C-alpha cells in the first residue's frame, strides 16, 4: 500500500492510516480506570510485567500536587509528554503563583500532539493518556488519543479489553457522584477487574491507584497502601 | 528543499539530465552567430503565433554591458534567470576592478553558474544555451555556453532547429575578411534557410557588436538589410 | 571642499574645486569631485574622500542595473531614494555630503544629501567648507529661469568665492551643465591659480649621489 | 526494498518497525545474568570468543558506572559505548550538583531517555538516525538498597529480581525462575547464575571466557580476578 | 511522448525536453469553466470576465475574479482560486516595495515580469508545484499608454493588444484577431463593445448585467475602475440596438 | 599615532618612459632600532612595484594578501595586470577593511604592460586612490618629501637625472626625520632593465 | 522648530515653519514640514529630520499596502498607531516628535500627538518642537470651542508668527494645510502676509 | 500511478488529489450551520456522542477566536484547533499593530493564505478541517465567511458544512433571512438541525447554539439555555 506508510498521505477514503496505526499500540497495552466524584478523582491502573521477577510496569505518574497520569502505549513518549506536562505547570506557578487548570494543560498537549501529525519524516505520540485533576472547578477525568483529540470524561477505561470495563461504568455511573471515596474506588476495582480472563484475580501486586481530592494531594497507592481498599469486595460472578 | 541531486550518472557514464536539456535546447527557435573582422552580429527568430501579440514588450537580444550582448535558444524564462545572473556578475566585476569586465570572464562566470544547476540538490539543469558576443582589446569574441556548463569559442556558429544545415551553410559562405555588412547579410541568410513564410523586420531580431558597444538593430534598419537581401 | 548646484530654465549646473588635503597639507591639486552616475545623473561629493567614493560607485551600478533591467531612463529621486537610506542605514558613519542633479522625463532635479541620510530638494544648493561664502553668492545674485551662460557664470563665482575665501578649497573649478539634449563635462573650465616661475636651476647633475651597490636586471620584450 | 518506509514508522499492529528489528539484533547476542539480593548485585556474562589468537581481556562487556553502579551489556557491544559515556557523565553531575550518590533508578531513566531519540528530519545535525542494539542490565546499591534494572532499546526499563538477556535468554530465565528465591546469599547467586551460563553456554565454561561482578553494601563495585573465578569454578 | 523516472510526477526533463508538470498546470486553469477577455484601446484598456454565483447563498459581492494591485493597475485572473488569491496578494507587496523603494510607480511590464520571474522557480525547484493560474494586467503607462500583459505558470511573459484566457481561450482569440486585422482605432465604447461581444459569441451566451464583471482604465481617469450594473446594462442595451 | 610607531618614506616619481621608487630601510619600536635592511617596496609584476608605509605588521599583512589576489587574477585572465586595475584591487582590499583600519598607505609605480607609459599613484588609510603625473610620497616625513620634490623635480626626465633627483630628495627629506632612515634603496623601472641602487646615507 | 494642529468640525488644520538648521546656520529656508502619509492624513515632523523622514516614509509604505488590502480609506488612528509602534520600539534611537492630524469618515477630524518616547495622545488642539514653549499661554487663553475653519487658520498663523518672532531655531514662511472631506488645501504665508505684532519702543 | 501521493505533484488534468482527499474528510464529519440576518450571526453544531461517558461540553465545535468574531468547524477536530489557534494570533497580531478589532474579511483572507500554504508542497499534509467564521461590528455589519481546505474563502448569507450540507441548503433557501431576527433564526436553525439528522445511522447528539450581534453588542456566546431549550422544543414538535 502506498497510503499507509507516511503520515503525510491522505487515503483516497479521507483517512490517514498511520494516525490508526498508532491507535493500535493503545489498544494493545494494559488496561486503565478513571472515574470522579463530586469530591474526588481516582485513577486504577493494572499493573503487569513480562515475568514474576520483572517488577510490574509504572502505569501512575505524579505530574503536580494537583494533576496525575496514566499510560497507555509507549512508555517513552509518555514520559516525553509526563515532561512536558510538568514543565508547563512548573511555569504556570513561576508565573502566576496559581496552579495551571487542567483543561488548558489538556490543551496544550493536544497542540504538541497534533504538529508531528502534518509534517513529514515524524511520527504520532503512541501513546494514551488519563488524566485526574483537581481546581477550582471541581475534580477532572480526561481522556487524551494518538490522533490529538482529548475528551472530557465522566469515567472512561482505556487498553486492552477495556469495552467490558466501559460497559460496567455505564450500568453503573449515576451512582459515581454521590460516592464516598473507598465506594469510588471500589466501583473503579469492579472495572478493572472486568477486563481479567476469568481466572485472573485482582492482587495487592497488580494494582495500582492515584487519588485527588480537595484536601488531598495527588497520591499513588501501590502494595501494602493498596490493601485497605482491595478489602471487602465481592468475588467475581 | 531537497538535498540531494537530481542529476546522476548513469552505467554508460551519461548524465542524461543534461542531454535531455539540450534536446530542449534543439526545439528551440535558430539563432546565429558571426564573428566579422570589425564587429559580432547575432541574429534570432521571433515568430510569434498571432497579431496580437505587442512585437516591443520582450525581447530575445540582451545587453548585458555596453559591450557585451547575449541571445538564446531553448526555454526563455531560464533565459531571464540567466540574464539577471550575468549582469549583477558583470557589475560585480566592475565594482572591484573599476574595468568593464572582458568577455571570457562574464562566459566563464555564467557557466559556473550553469555547472552549479546539474550537481545543486533539488534542481534541474537549463533548458537553454546560450551565445555571448564581446568587444575587448580591439578584439571580437564569441562564444557559445551550453547546458552542462562548457564554452567554446567561435568563429561562427548556429544554435537551435535545423543548427546541423546551419553549420554547413555558415562553413560553406564563411570568410576570415568578412565585414561587418556582409556578416549581417550572411546571419539572415542563414536564417532564411530554416524559415517558415515572409521574413519581415519584426519577426526576426538583430543586435551587433563593433567599437561603438553592442546594440539592438531598430526595425527601421533590418527592414534596410531585408530589402537588400531580397 | 566647495560644491555647488543651480536650476537653470533648461537644466543643471553643478560646480566643484579640484583640492584634495591630508590635514592642512595639500595631497592632490586636481581632484575630480563630480562623479557619474547615469547619463542624466551627476553627484559632487565632500567629506570623507573614500565614502563618497565608494557610495556613488555602488549607487552608479545599481541604477546602471536597474536601468538595463528596465530598459528606460533612470529618474533622480531613484538615486536620491537609493543614497538616502544607504546613509540612514550606517547612522552617519558614512561620511558623504553630496549634491545630486538630474534631468528626467520630469524635468531638472537637484537635491542636496546629508551624511546621516535628510535629504533637500532646492533650487540651488551647496556643500563643503565653502558652503557659506558660495552661498553668500548665490543669495545675492540667483535669478529663477536663467539662461544657460548666466548660471555658468553665477555657479563659477560661487566656486570662486569658496576658493578664495577657504583654506581647504582651492585651484580650479570644474563645471557639468546638463539638459535634456545634451551634456557638457567642463574640466577644467576656469584656472584661477597658476604655480609662479622658476627662478633658479638646482644643480641637477651626474655623479652627485654616492652609491653602495647597484643591481641591474634585464627584461625580456 | 529497504528505504521504502521511514525509520519513525508504525506497523499496522501498532509497532514501531525499527525497534522490533533492534530487539531481533538484541536475540544474536551474549548471555548476560543478572541476581538481586538482599546483599548485593551478581552480574555474570559470557565472553564469546571465536579465535584462540584473540586475547580475551580485551572484552569488556561489564563496565563501572561508578564505585556503587555497574553494568552489564548484549548485543550490539559498540552501541552501547554512548550510552555508558552518558550514564557516567550523569552521575558525575548528580554529584557535582547535589554531593550525593545517584540512584539506579535515575541513571536508568537518564540512559533510556536516550533510546527513541532517532530521526532523519526536524532533528538537529549529530542526531541519531536509528535505535540502539543493545540490551542494557544496571545493578547498584542506594539507600534502597541492592537494585536491578533492565533496559531494552524500546526505551522500557523496568525493575527485575533475576533477569537474563541475550541468546539464551528464554531457557536461562525458566532456569532462574526455578533458583530463585528472597532470601538467597550472594555466595548461592553467584553459584546459580554460573551453573545456569555453564548450562546455556556452546564453549566449556572456564575462568577466562566469563565475567563476574558484584556490587555490595559498603564494598564497592567489584570485578572477579581470575583466581577468585577459579574459586567458584571449583565448585561447579 | 516518452518518459524515464518521475518527469510526470516533479519538473524535471523528459527525453523529448519537455516540462509535463508545466503542462498539467496548465490545464489546471481550465479547471473553474471561466473565460476572461482583456482589449487595448486608443486611450483605454477593459478586461471582461464571466461572473457565476451557482448559489442563491452566496453573497455575490465576494465573488469576483478582478482586483486592484496598486491605484492604477488592475488584474483578473483565471483558473484554482486560491492560487489566484496568493498570486495577487505577491504582486500587490511587489508594487509597494517598488514605489518604497525606487521612489515611483511600478510599471505594468516591470510588474509582470517579476510575477513571472517569481513563477520560473517554481519549475526549476521539485519540491513545490506550479501554480494553476493565468495573471492578465492592464495599466496606464505614461510614455507608452494603454498596457495590456499576460503571465501564465511557465513563467512566460508578455504584452497584448488583444488577448483572451480560460476554457474558451482559441475560439476568443480567433475572434479578435479578426477583429484585430481589420484596423480600427478603438474609442472607449468600440473597446468595451468589442470585449463584450467576443464574450458573448464564444460563450453563445446574452448577458445580463449581473453575468459578467468588467473593469477599465483611461488616460483621462487613469485609476482602476469597476463598472457598476448600471453601467454594464448601458452598454448592453447598447450592443442590442446594433 | 599608530603610524608613526614603526617610522618609514616611501616615494615615487616619474620620468620620461621612466619610473622611480624609493623607500627608506630601518625597522625599529618607536626609538629603538632593530634592523637596517626591511623590504618596503614589493614586486607586483616585472614592470610594477608596489610600496608600503606605516605599521610594519600591516606592512607586510597588505603585501601577502594583495599577492594572494594578484596572483588568482593573474591565472584566471591569463594576462598581466594594469597598473590602475592594481589601484582599484587595493583600494578595495583597505575599503573592506573600513571600521578596523589596517594602517598603511600604499605607493605604486610602475609601465604599462602594452603601450609602456609610466603610472604613479598614492592611497591614504581607507582608499582614496591619487594619480598624479609628477610625484607621490607617504610616510612620517611627508612635508619634508613634499618640499624637496616640489623644488627639484622637471617634467620629461631620463633615467639617469631621475635617480638623481629622487636619490636626492629622499636623502635630504629622512636627514630630517629621526624615525625614518638607515638608508634608502631605489629601483629605476625601464622598458628593457630594472636598475635598483643602495645609496650611502647617514645611520645616525 | 514649531509645529501645530488644530481640530474643527469637519477637519483639521495643519501649520509648520520652515526652517532647517545645522548650529546657527540656516541650511534650508523653504523646507516642508508637513508630509501626506496619506490621502486625507498628514504628519508634522519635529527633532531629527533624518530620523522623521525615514518614519514617515516607513509609515506611509505600510498604510498604503495595508489600504489596498482593505479596500477602505485608512483611519487617522491607525496611521498614529503605527507611528507610535515605531517611535516607541526605536526610541533610544529616534529623536522624532510627531502630530498626525486628519479626517476619516468614522470619526471626523482628528488630530494625535506622538511625543519623543513614542506615546500616543488625542488632542483638540496639539504644539510641538522648540518654539511651542513660547505660545502656550497664547494658545491657551484664544483656544475656543467651535470655531470654523478661517477662525482655526487665522488662530494658527497667528501662534506660528508668535513662535518665529521668539525663536532662534524657528522662522522663514508659513506653511498651513486644511484637511477635510473635500479634500486638502494647502497656503504659504509670506513677507507681508505673516501677522505682525507691534514692538515694545521707548 | 502515483500521482496522488503529494501535494507538489499536478495530475495529467490538472487535480491536485490530496487536497481532494482532504475535502473526502470533511465530508464524513456531522453537519455545522451558519445563518446571518441584516443585525446578527447565528452558529448550530449538530455534536453526536459516541458515548454516556461524555461529559456535556466535551468536544466543542464552536470557538471564539476574538471577542467578536466566532468560528464554526467541521472534519478533524484537530486540526480545526491548531487552525482557531492561528485565527487567534492573527486577530491578536492585527490589534497590536494597527489598534483596533480585526475586520472578517482581512482575518479570513489571512486565514485561507495560511491554510493554502499546506496545499504547495510535499513536506506537509493538507487540512483536513473546513470553517466558518463570524461576526458582528456597528461599521461593517454582520459577516458570514466559509473557507474550506484548498483556501477558498467566500462570504454567504447561509451555509452548511459536513455530511447533510445539500439537505441543509436545500431547508435554508426557504428561509427570506435578511428581514429576520436573530431569536427567529436560532429556531429556524434547531429546526433544520433536527431535520437533517439520521436517527438511524447516527444514534445521539447535542444541539450547539452560538450568535453575534447587536443583541448581544457585538460579542460572540453561547445562547443562554432558556432560549436553546425553547428552540429545541420547537424543533422537536416539528418533527411530529
Ligand atoms: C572636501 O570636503 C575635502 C576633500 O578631501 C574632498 C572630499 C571629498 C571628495 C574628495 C576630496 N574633504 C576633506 O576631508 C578635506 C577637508 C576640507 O575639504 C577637503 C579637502
Ligand atoms: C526642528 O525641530 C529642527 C528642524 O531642523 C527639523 C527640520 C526638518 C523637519 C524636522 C525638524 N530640528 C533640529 O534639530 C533643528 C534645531 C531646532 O529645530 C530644528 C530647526
Amino acid at each position: 500500500n502506498q497510503y499507509d506508510n507516511d503520515v503525510t498521505v491522505w487515503s483516497p477514503q479521507g483517512r490517514i492510516h498511520q494516525i490508526e496505526y498508532a491507535m493500535e499500540a493503545v489498544k494493545q497495552g494494559s488496561a486503565t480506570v478513571g472515574l470522579k466524584s463530586k469530591t474526588h478523582a481516582v485513577l486504577v491502573a493494572l499493573k503487569r510485567a513480562q515475568s514474576e521477577l520483572a517488577a510490574h510496569q509504572k502505569k501512575i505518574l505524579h505530574v503536580d500536587n494537583h494533576i496525575g497520569i496514566s499510560i497507555a502505549g509507549l512508555t517513552a513518549d509518555a514520559r516525553l509528554l509526563c515532561n512536558f506536562m510538568r514543565q508547563e505547570c512548573l511555569d504556570s506557578r513561576f508565573v502566576f503563583d496559581r496552579p495551571l487548570p487542567v483543561s488548558r494543560l489538556v490543551s496544550l498537549i493536544g497542540s504538541k500532539t497534533q504538529i508531528p501529525t502534518q509534517r513529514y519524516g515524524r511520527r504520532p505520540y503512541g501513546v494514551g493518556l488519563l488524566i485526574a485533576g483537581y481546581d477550582d472547578m471541581g475534580p477532572h477525568i480526561f481522556q487524551t488519543c494518538p490522533s490529538a483529540n482529548y475528551f472530557d470524561c465522566r469515567a472512561m477505561s482505556i487498553g486492552a479489553r477495556s469495552q467490558s470495563a466501559r460497559t460496567y461504568l455505564e450500568r453503573h455511573m449515576s451512582e459515581f457522584m454521590e460516592c464516598n471515596l473507598n465506594e469510588l474506588v471500589k466501583h473503579g476495582l469492579r472495572a478493572l477487574r472486568e477486563t481479567l480472563p476469568a481466572e485472573q484475580d485482582l492482587t495487592t501486586k497488580n494494582v495500582s491507584i492515584g487519588i485527588v481530592g480537595k484536601d488531598l494531594e495527588f497520591t499513588i497507592y501501590d502494595d501494602d497502601d493498596v490493601s485497605p481498599f482491595l478489602e471487602g469486595l465481592e468475588e467475581r460472578p | 528543499g531537497y538535498s540531494f541531486s537530481l542529476t546522476t550518472f548513469s552505467p554508460s557514464g551519461k548524465l542524461v539530465q543534461i542531454e535531455y536539456a539540450l534536446a530542449a535546447v534543439a526545439g528551440g527557435a535558430p539563432s546565429v552567430g558571426i564573428k566579422a573582422a570589425n564587429g559580432v552580429v547575432l541574429a534570432t527568430e521571433k515568430k510569434q503565433k498571432s497579431i496580437l501579440y505587442d512585437e516591443r514588450s520582450v525581447h530575445k537580444v540582451e545587453p548585458i554591458t555596453k559591450h557585451i550582448g547575449l541571445v538564446y535558444s531553448g526555454m526563455g524564462p531560464d533565459y531571464r534567470v540567466l540574464v539577471h545572473r550575468a549582469r549583477k556578475l558583470a557589475q560585480q566585476y566592475y565594482l572591484v576592478y573599476q574595468e568593464p569586465i572582458p568577455t571570457a570572464q562574464l562566459v566563464q562566470r555564467v557557466a559556473s553558474v550553469m555547472q552549479e544547476y546539474t550537481q545543486s540538490g533539488g534542481v534541474r539543469p537549463f533548458g537553454v544555451s546560450l551565445l555571448i558576443c564581446g568587444w575587448n582589446e580591439g578584439r571580437p569574441y564569441l562564444f557559445q555556453s551550453d547546458p552542462s556548463g562548457a564554452y567554446f569559442a567561435w568563429k561562427a556558429t548556429a544554435m537551435g532547429k535545423n543548427y546541423v544545415n546551419g553549420k554547413t551553410f555558415l562553413e560553406k559562405r564563411y570568410n576570415e575578411d568578412l565585414e561587418l555588412e556582409d556578416a549581417i547579410h550572411t546571419a539572415i541568410l542563414t536564417l532564411k534557410e530554416s524559415f517558415e513564410g515572409q521574413m519581415t523586420e519584426d519577426n526576426i531580431e538583430v543586435g551587433i557588436c563593433n567599437e561603438a558597444g553592442f546594440r539592438r538593430l531598430t526595425p527601421t534598419e533590418v527592414k534596410d538589410y531585408l530589402a537588400a537581401i531580397a | 571642499t566647495t560644491i555647488a548646484g543651480v536650476v537653470y530654465k533648461d537644466g543643471i549646473v553643478l560646480g566643484a574645486d579640484t583640492r584634495a588635503t591630508e590635514g592642512m597639507v595639500v595631497a592632490d591639486k586636481n581632484c575630480s569631485k563630480i562623479h557619474f552616475i547615469s547619463p542624466n545623473i551627476y553627484c559632487c561629493g565632500a567629506g570623507t574622500a573614500a565614502d563618497t567614493d565608494m557610495t556613488t560607485q555602488l549607487i552608479s551600478s545599481n541604477l546602471e542595473l536597474h536601468s538595463l533591467s528596465t530598459g528606460r531612463l533612470p529618474r533622480v529621486v531613484t538615486a536620491n531614494r537609493m543614497l538616502k537610506q544607504m546613509l540612514f542605514r550606517y547612522q552617519g558613519y558614512i561620511g558623504a555630503a553630496l549634491v545630486l542633479g538630474g534631468v528626467d522625463v520630469t524635468g531638472p532635479h537637484l537635491y542636496s544629501i546629508y551624511p546621516h541620510g535628510s535629504t533637500d530638494k532646492l533650487p540651488y544648493v551647496t556643500m563643503g567648507s565653502g558652503s557659506l561664502a558660495a552661498m553668500a553668492v548665490f543669495e545675492d545674485k540667483f535669478r529663477p529661469d536663467m539662461e544657460e551662460e548666466e548660471a555658468k557664470n553665477l555657479v563659477s563665482e560661487a566656486i570662486a568665492a569658496g576658493i578664495f575665501n577657504d583654506l581647504g578649497s582651492g585651484s580650479n573649478i570644474d563645471l557639468c551643465v546638463i539638459s535634456k539634449n545634451k551634456l557638457d563635462f567642463l574640466r577644467p573650465y576656469t584656472v584661477p591659480n597658476k604655480k609662479g616661475t622658476r627662478l633658479g636651476r638646482y644643480r641637477c647633475e651626474k655623479g652627485t649621489t654616492a652609491v653602495l651597490t647597484e643591481k641591474i636586471t634585464p627584461l625580456e620584450i | 526494498s529497504e528505504y521504502d518506509r521511514g525509520v519513525n514508522t508504525f506497523s499496522p499492529e501498532g509497532r514501531l518497525f525499527q525497534v522490533e528489528y533492534a530487539i531481533e539484533a538484541i536475540k544474536l547476542g551474549s548471555t548476560a545474568i543478572g541476581i538481586q539480593t538482599s546483599e548485593g548485585v551478581c552480574l555474570a556474562v559470557e565472553k564469546r570468543i571465536t579465535s584462540p589468537l584473540m586475547e580475551p581481556s580485551s572484552i569488556e562487556k561489564i563496565v563501572e558506572i561508578d564505585a556503587h553502579i555497574g553494568c552489564a551489556m548484549s548485543g550490539l557491544i559498540a552501541d552501547a559505548k554512548t550510552l555508558i559515556d552518558k550514564a557516567r557523565v550523569e552521575t558525575q553531575n548528580h554529584w557535582f550538583t547535589y554531593n550525593e550518590t545517584m540512584t539506579v533508578e535515575s541513571v536508568t531513566q537518564a540512559v533510556s531517555n536516550l533510546a527513541l531519540q532517532f530521526g532523519e528530519e526536524d532533528a538537529d545535525p549529530g542526531a541519531m538516525s536509528r535505535p540502539f542494539g543493545v540490551a542494557l542490565l544496571f545493578g547498584g546499591v542506594d539507600e534502597k538498597g541492592p537494585q536491578l534494572f533492565h533496559m531494552d532499546p524500546s526505551g522500557t526499563f523496568v525493575q527485575c529480581d533475576a533477569r537474563a538477556i541475550g541468546s539464551a535468554s528464554e531457557g536461562a530465565q525458566s532456569s532462574l525462575q526455578e533458583v530463585y528465591h528472597k532470601s538467597m546469599t550472594l555466595k548461592e547467586a553467584i553459584k546459580s547464575s554460573l551453573i545456569i551460563l555453564k548450562q546455556v553456554m556452546e564453549e566449556k565454561l572456564n575462568a577466562t571466557n566469563i565475567e563476574l561482578a558484584t556490587v555490595q553494601p559498603g564494598q564497592n563495585f567489584h570485578m572477579f580476578t581470575k583466581e577468585e573465578l577459579e574459586e567458584v569454578i571449583k565448585d561447579i | 511522448g516518452s518518459s524515464a523516472g518521475f518527469d510526470r510526477h516533479i519538473t524535471i526533463f523528459s527525453p523529448e525536453g519537455r516540462l509535463y508538470q508545466v503542462e498539467y498546470a496548465f490545464k489546471a486553469i481550465n479547471q473553474g469553466g471561466l473565460t476572461s477577455v482583456a482589449v487595448r484601446g486608443k486611450d483605454c484598456a477593459v478586461i471582461v470576465t464571466q461572473k457565476k454565483v451557482p448559489d442563491k447563498l452566496l453573497d455575490s459581492s465576494t465573488v469576483t475574479h478582478l482586483f486592484k494591485i496598486t491605484e492604477n493597475i488592475g488584474c483578473v485572473m483565471t483558473g484554482m482560486t486560491a492560487d489566484s488569491r496568493s498570486q495577487v496578494q505577491r504582486a500587490r507587496y511587489e508594487a509597494a516595495n517598488w514605489k518604497y523603494k525606487y521612489g515611483y510607480e511600478i510599471p505594468v511590464d516591470m510588474l509582470c515580469k517579476r510575477i513571472a520571474d517569481i513563477s520560473q522557480v517554481y519549475t526549476q525547484n521539485a519540491e513545490m508545484r506550479p501554480l494553476g493560474c493565468c495573471m492578465i494586467l492592464i495599466g496606464i503607462d505614461e510614455e507608452q499608454g494603454p498596457q495590456v500583459y499576460k503571465c501564465d505558470p511557465a513563467g512566460y511573459y508578455c504584452g497584448f493588444k488583444a488577448t483572451a484566457a480560460g476554457v474558451k481561450q482559441t475560439e476568443s482569440t480567433s475572434f479578435l484577431e479578426k477583429k484585430v486585422k481589420k484596423k480600427f482605432d478603438w474609442t472607449f465604447e468600440q473597446t468595451v463593445e468589442t470585449a463584450i461581444t467576443c464574450l458573448s459569441t464564444v460563450l453563445s451566451i446574452d448577458f445580463k448585467p449581473s453575468e459578467i464583471e468588467v473593469g477599465v482604465v483611461t488616460v483621462e481617469n487613469p485609476k482602476f475602475r469597476i463598472l457598476t450594473e448600471a453601467e454594464i446594462d448601458a452598454h448592453l442595451v447598447a450592443l442590442a440596438e446594433r | 599615532s599608530i603610524m608613526s610607531y614603526n617610522g618609514g618614506a616611501v616615494m615615487a616619481m616619474k620620468g620620461k618612459n621612466c619610473v622611480a621608487i624609493a623607500a627608506d630601510r630601518r625597522f625599529g619600536i618607536q626609538a629603538q632600532m632593530v634592523t637596517t635592511d626591511f623590504q618596503k617596496i614589493f614586486p607586483m609584476g616585472d614592470r610594477l612595484y608596489i610600496g608600503l608605509a606605516g605599521l610594519a605588521t600591516d606592512v607586510q599583512t597588505v603585501a601577502q594578501r594583495l599577492k594572494f589576489r594578484l596572483n588568482l587574477y593573474e591565472l584566471k585572465e591569463g594576462r598581466q595586470i594594469k597598473p590602475y586595475t592594481l589601484m582599484s584591487m587595493v583600494a578595495n582590499l583597505l575599503y573592506e577593511k573600513r571600521f578596523g583600519p589596517y594602517y598603511t598607505e600604499p605607493v605604486i609605480a610602475g609601465l604599462d604592460p602594452k603601450t609602456f607609459k609610466p603610472f604613479i599613484c598614492s592611497l591614504d588609510l581607507i582608499g582614496c586612490p591619487m594619480v598624479t603625473d609628477d610625484f607621490v610620497v607617504s610616510g612620517t616625513c611627508a612635508e619634508q618629501m613634499y618640499g624637496m620634490c616640489e623644488s627639484l623635480w622637471e617634467p620629461n626626465m631620463d633615467p639617469d637625472h631621475l635617480f638623481e633627483t629622487i636619490s636626492q630628495a629622499m636623502l635630504n627629506a629622512v636627514d630630517r626625520d629621526a624615525v625614518s632612515g638607515m638608508g634608502v634603496i631605489v629601483h629605476i623601472i625601464e622598458k628593457d632593465k630594472i636598475t635598483t641602487r643602495t645609496l650611502k646615507a647617514r645611520m645616525d | 522648530t514649531t509645529i501645530m494642529a488644530v481640530q474643527f468640525d469637519g477637519g483639521v488644520v495643519l501649520g509648520a515653519d520652515s526652517r532647517t538648521t545645522t548650529g546657527s546656520y540656516i541650511a534650508n529656508r523653504v523646507t516642508d514640514k508637513l508630509t501626506p502619509i496619506h490621502d486625507r492624513i498628514f504628519c508634522c515632523r519635529s527633532g531629527s529630520a533624518a530620523d522623521t523622514q525615514a518614519v514617515a516614509d516607513a509609515v506611509t509604505y505600510q498604510l498604503g499596502f495595508h489600504s489596498i488590502e482593505l479596500n477602505e480609506p485608512p483611519l487617522v488612528h491607525t496611521a498614529a498607531s503605527l507611528f507610535k509602534e515605531m517611535c516607541y520600539r526605536y526610541r533610544e534611537d529616534l529623536m522624532a516628535g510627531i502630530i498626525i492630524a486628519g479626517w476619516d469618515p468614522q470619526e471626523g477630524g482628528q488630530v494625535y500627538s506622538v511625543p519623543m518616547g513614542g506615546m500616543m495622545v488625542r488632542q483638540s488642539f496639539a504644539i510641538g518642537g522648540s518654539g511651542s514653549s513660547y505660545i502656550y499661554g497664547y494658545v491657551d487663553a484664544t483656544y475656543r470651542e467651535g470655531m470654523t475653519k478661517e477662525e482655526c487658520l487665522q488662530f494658527t498663523a497667528n501662534a506660528l508668527a508668535l513662535a518665529m518672532e521668539r525663536d532662534g531655531s524657528s522662522g522663514g514662511v508659513i506653511r498651513l494645510a486644511a484637511i477635510a472631506e473635500s479634500g486638502v488645501e494647502r497656503q504659504v504665508l509670506l513677507g507681508d502676509q505673516i501677522p505682525k505684532f507691534a514692538v515694545a519702543t521707548l | 500511478t502515483g500521482y496522488d501521493l503529494s501535494a507538489s505533484t499536478f495530475s495529467p488534468d490538472g487535480r491536485v488529489f490530496q487536497v481532494e482527499y482532504a475535502m473526502k474528510a470533511v465530508e464524513n464529519s456531522s453537519t455545522a450551520i451558519g445563518i446571518r440576518c441584516k443585525d446578527g450571526v447565528v452558529f448550530g453544531v449538530e455534536k453526536l456522542v459516541l458515548s454516556k461517558l461524555y461529559e456535556e461540553g466535551s468536544n466543542k465545535r464552536l470557538f471564539n477566536v476574538d471577542r467578536h468574531v466566532g468560528m464554526a468547524v467541521a472534519g478533524l477536530l484537530a486540526d480545526a484547533r491548531s487552525l482557531a489557534d492561528i485565527a487567534r494570533e492573527e486577530a491578536s497580531n492585527f490589534r497590536s499593530n494597527f489598534g483596533y478589532n480585526i475586520p472578517l474579511k482581512h482575518l479570513a483572507d489571512r486565514v485561507a493564505m495560511y491554510v493554502h500554504a499546506y496545499t504547495l508542497y510535499s513536506a506537509v499534509r493538507p487540512f483536513g478541517c473546513s470553517f466558518m467564521l463570524g461576526s458582528y461590528s456597528v461599521n461593517d455589519g454582520a459577516q458570514l465567511y466559509m473557507i474550506d481546505p484548498s483556501g477558498v474563502s467566500y462570504g454567504y448569507w447561509g451555509c452548511a458544512i459536513g455530511k447533510a450540507r445539500q439537505a441543509a441548503k436545500t431547508e435554508i433557501e426557504k428561509l427570506q433571512m435578511k428581514e429576520m431576527t436573530c431569536r427567529d433564526i436560532v429556531k429556524e436553525v434547531a429546526k433544520i438541525i433536527y431535520i437533517v439528522h439520521d436517527e438511524v445511522k447516527d444514534k445521539a447528539f447535542e444541539l450547539e447554539l452560538s450568535w453575534v450581534g447587536e443583541l448581544t453588542n457585538g460579542r460572540h456566546e453561547i445562547v443562554p439555555k432558556d432560549i436553546r431549550e425553547e428552540a429545541e422544543k420547537y424543533a422537536k414538535e416539528s418533527l411530529k
